[PDB]
């Protein structure tokens, strides 16, 4: 029932974090932390806020009273960057709270830009699709724009974006948009603006 | 110490008999519960079962829909998901409970999917690279569950792999690209093996510049 | 005693790994072993593993494809099947031998396939009762379930409620490599212009449900 | 290695059941019976044929040496008509014999014979299949056969029989005809004989689209 | 018994060392020539010294045995188009017959440089099917090397297959063709994949065949 | 030196087949008979012809003085039908007989005809390739012409023949027209007619 | 005393099946590993299994590709490389172990390498020794041989006649996947203008033959 | 799993070689040493770190203890002037070094440079790699830079080493500049600066 803050961490490795679990209901009691990797179950890091879980390092202490408590991480290490979650035992249930994502910080970098028109299968199925991929940037802060015959294009495309990798905490993203073959057709011009962080201007790439 | 199954592609008022057997801990020394994930979201427990003889819990969300019991000859819990709704798409966890406050060893996770569209397998759409990157479109396959490598993982370094997303036909769409020397295309060539499980399909395309 | 599971459909060439839980019996007190029956066909031995560690065992007609384990922990025999091919379809059973000549105890049994063939799910065509597929007070009518290449579908009629002159075939492995089944009840020929009958399809691997009205 | 034989046995219930596993080289030693019903795991009759499995009526007994033996069933009752198959350990294999069936006699029944002309979507399709239908006959020796503006048809048809059923009380059997749409358009004539031993000639059914 | 290596294409007037390791016990070496009967080239006593040469390759073969290594050896020198042959290592039988023979080393003498295939797949369409049958295949071309295995499915299609040895054509390259009959009504329900191996150019070549016939 | 006759001996399954070596020289030794089976190096059948080779069925006999010799085979096999090759002891050469062919006799039928035409990647590359196939047709005497517009072609194409299966014991062809790109596009209708003993007037198959 | 094969060029994510024969001792008496040399790398030990069998052990870097077995009969060590990476590509050694800690004998080894590239023979571009790549009485001339994916290449200046001051640089590889290397010679630079050198560029696996003229073209 | 000190030994011969392994992993087991000539397998030299291997001149000897232990040669021959490995053991994996060379100590001495422009044949082909050549150097401690315009390179060159001409003992090195055809003629002055021991300052030759 309890909420966590910050929404998002952002560390390098080596410096300390912490994460609140705070008061929504008037619960009180002594609560658990637990850390999720992308792609794995959850593993529990304390046997409530007093105790460690077995097999978890002592880097990592639970600590507060009542209904408000922290997760202490006194150094963070690459293994430790993962989503974080709280759970209580109200009356009967078990409870667990939204949870919060630690990220490796490092330097703004502007993506790399490339178009990939649609191949010849893509159309005589009767749909266009046209990706742009924008590869290793960061912040995960990049916007981007489809520009067709200079019109500009929203709504018809959709996004998806990496996580972080673990050599190099930089992000990937794949804007898809999606015309019919017909709509392809139609146009000529088929264009992909990206605004980021580590760019001056708009990054424009193009097939036509 | 959690082994799961028995996930699958179920229709809407439809239902779903999820297991998990105790691997090391004594299954009759420990209390145990289901938790799941929808994509997307954080951790919603559904049910469980207590140490001793019943005493079963179940969250709000799930109550009248689902039956939660365990088999303490064979070692395994049951999950018993009836009249289910797109809203119970999530991964299933199984946990074992330490007294009455954490879960301290979990499963591997078992998805359940709930949904109107029939099992399909994805179409693949290789985005020739015309440093140099290139992929494949993998899309309108509607079961989640999708694999894609390279070169049989034969090639395993800056591949990047994009979850998919849907499409308005409620079908979706992943994307994979890998990034390689411009100076390879028209020397080497390369596959992306496109695998979708519950659908049978395998798809194995030839990637060049073009 | 025996449950399994760990079977499906892969294409020729990939793999599937099997594998049976036991209950009742202590799974680590007895050998164990595998048998498989392609459908339409007897039963034929696969492999299988002598009371105690490693002899394993195995068919001329698998060898060099299959391989088996026993873990004496989880109580479960397992069956790794590599580099598979078409014949290779067959039910397998997991069974508890006797000595070493008898297989005292079997599993349900779990369908693995081999196949090119992606899931696909059935289409339904009514057979209908017509005027012509009538004759004086007794009338034919049912449908036609095809072009499916997984075979676990079952049909009833009227939701279950009809059960009485049903009679189903075992689906049929057609040339395209896709199944086929019928399924028809015999009623009454004054049930004809009255009664409504639906032919409830449901296919398991492809989540298809098909409900069609014949009269 | 060893074969088994009458390829069908058919007995009327109550019945003595003989079943007999030959040799085609030698392999001596005690084979076991098991046996078999559509959709279900095979289950063990006798430890052996000189011996009796834990949950078998006491109907069923094994007998025989080295390398010829028999399962004798002094009566039958409608739940013991299953496939029988035989388990010979040969070196360290275990080896499975071809089976079987015991199929319930009553008398003879000739077929009601239906004609199912194409469905209209499976003409939108661009398919077309016909069925003929055999209901309630026995034994299993129906020959049916199809035929376009009286030529015989081959090549073209599939076949399914059902298990004897208790409530029929005996067979049914599904013969599908198939043709493209361009065939089935083609020929006016759909007709299909179905010879059978309750029959006092071939009957035959038909239809023009 | 016979186990041989050491063959390969060379430039004319080039060499080559071929040889043959091998069990028990006189050894030689006999070579086909494509289309040709069996030449006897060489030979060699048991024990040591006592060799013997065709005169077709006198000048230009030399046959050794080396005792430690049970290895025979035959160092062709200035080699000709006309020496193109498989050759095969052999095991004598006193003094009248060869009684085991290797599998055969080809040896290619020719001033082509090594070229891999190219593979152009052949769709049965949908006008040059019949009934129930369907020929797919595919045509394997432009290839200096003659040696080019191909399967279909990964070797899962092995029923109906009709490979035709390789004929040269003008431009001096190789051209193979390789079909499969299948039934038509899979088509358009399973497709067909055509491996197309040539271990000399390292090219490798799966293609899929499909009945692309109206759009 | 000696030679060998017929060069090709057509026998049913269970009939006795005979193959000759003839003088040629004044050569006087029991010689040897070989069987060589496709794709396969050749084996001994007999150890002179005058014995016989470990293992071969008692099917197999050579038989003959000086230097005329015949083999015989009791009664053909599948397992039979193979090149056989003599040979002899010359001084201290050892030589080896052309040799003969056994084929299988069997009832004689038309192929299937089969016309596939060039592929988009095979017209993309420039060539044209159209290829005819004849399947499983006996015995090996069919005669394929191509023709392109009703014009009779000739000097531009290549054919294969395959063996004769284990089966069925027929054989397939492979006739290959090519074409350049260029010829392809300039004509349009593409046909191949077969002249077999199965067939009774001439197969033509054709596409554009 | 311990001679392998089975080696050869494979393709990413295939498979090889190498094999070494045993000679001099009982083979099932002695336990045996493969070594693997990358170029450029030192000795890397990939798998074992004991005398008699079993008892196999990997090293982490092949853990689900490699598998390593003996065939007691055939007195053969056998190693099946499965999923090949790129990184795979070693001279692979099989070696005869001294009780459980040390190798005594070592086998020929045997080359194998992992590529997509298909087989393409050299292409050979002189460099001149011009006027301005000749100092006083030195001139450098030279060929570099390039884009030829395998490796083995022999380069012979005058056709070996050319034997002494013949600068020979071992290949690398390219990103594009092909290979290249340089070959130069050191000869009075009186000798330009008269004397005209010829590279002879051998590739065996590709026949491929290139004699080239290097000339003072200033 | 343990390395080696020094990375490169440089002796005359007739010296005496000294090469270390060291702790890195607490791996109480004695180790092997090994040597390996270019080409060839690698070859024993002592039967673990206590005695000598079989044949091999007593002039090698290992010793040391625990984690830590060395290799002597009492005095060098030229067959001893190679890559020497200590191997090690680990519970039941086996390991190895990364290897110490032992070079033949010999007179200090530059390069001699000479740069050499792409070939026409090689620009008609879309290349234009540079060759710059390094002769008869010592030790083999040479660093070399490529400019264009001169603007100094990296990520686009490559570098070759022979091994030492056990005639003079002196190093030859190549490296190789690439670039593509457009870009060697967008450009017009192409540089390498050489770095050696020899030289007093680095040497640059150059041309357009």
């Amino acid at each position: 029932v309890l909420t966590q803050s910050p929404a998002t961490l952002s560390l390098s490795p080596g410096e300390r974090a912490t994460l609140s679990c705070r008061a929504s209901q008037s619960v009180s009691r002594s609560l658990a932390w637990y850390q999720q990797k992308p792609g794995q179950a959850p593993r529990l890091l304390i046997y409530g806020s007093s105790n460690r879980a077995t097999g978890i390092p002592a880097r990592f202490s639970g600590s507060g009273s009542g209904t408000d408590f922290t997760l202490t991480i006194s150094s963070l290490e690459p293994e430790d960057f993962a989503v974080y979650y709280c759970q209580q035992r109200i009356h009967t249930s078990w409870t667990f709270g939204q949870g919060t994502k630690v990220e490796i910080k490092r330097t703004v970098a502007a993506p790399s830009v490339f178009i990939f028109p649609p191949s010849d299968e893509q159309l005589k199925s009767g749909t266009a699709s046209v990706v742009c991929l924008l590869n290793n940037f960061y912040p995960r802060e990049a916007k981007v724009q489809w520009k067709v015959d200079n019109a500009l294009q929203s709504g018809n495309s959709q996004e998806s974006v990496t996580e972080q990798d673990s050599k190099d905490s930089t992000y990937s993203l794949s804007s898809t948009l999606t015309l019919s073959k017909a709509d392809y057709e139609k146009h000529k011009v088929y264009a992909c603006e990206v605004t980021h962080q580590g760019l001056s201007s708009p990054v424009t790439k193009s097939f036509n | 110490q959690l082994l799961e199954s028995g996930g699958g592609l179920v229709q809407p008022g439809g239902s779903l008999r999820l297991s998990c057997a105790a691997s090391g801990f004594t299954f009759t020394s420990y209390a145990m519960s289901w938790v799941r994930q929808a994509p997307g979201k954080g951790l919603e427990w559904v049910s469980g079962i207590s140490y001793g003889s019943g005493d079963t819990y179940y969250a709000d969300s799930v109550k009248g829909r689902f039956t939660i019991s365990r088999d303490n000859s064979k070692n395994t819990l049951y999950l018993q998901m009836n009249s289910l709704r797109a809203e119970d798409t999530a991964v299933y966890y199984c946990a074992r409970s330490r007294g009455s406050q954490t879960f301290d060893y979990w499963g591997q996770g078992t998805l359940v999917t709930v949904s109107s569209a029939s099992t399909k397998g994805p179409s693949v759409f290789p985005l020739a690279p015309s440093t140099a990157a290139l992929g494949c479109l993998v899309k309108d396959y509607f079961p989640e569950p999708v694999t894609v490598s390279w070169n049989s993982g034969a090639l395993t370094s800056g591949v990047h792999t994009f979850p998919a997303v849907l499409q308005s036909s409620g079908l979706y769409s992943l994307s994979s690209v890998v990034t390689v020397p411009s100076s390879s295309l028209g020397t080497q060539t390369y596959i992306c093996n496109v695998n979708h499980k519950p659908s049978n399909t395998k798809v194995d395309k030839k990637v060049e510049p073009k």
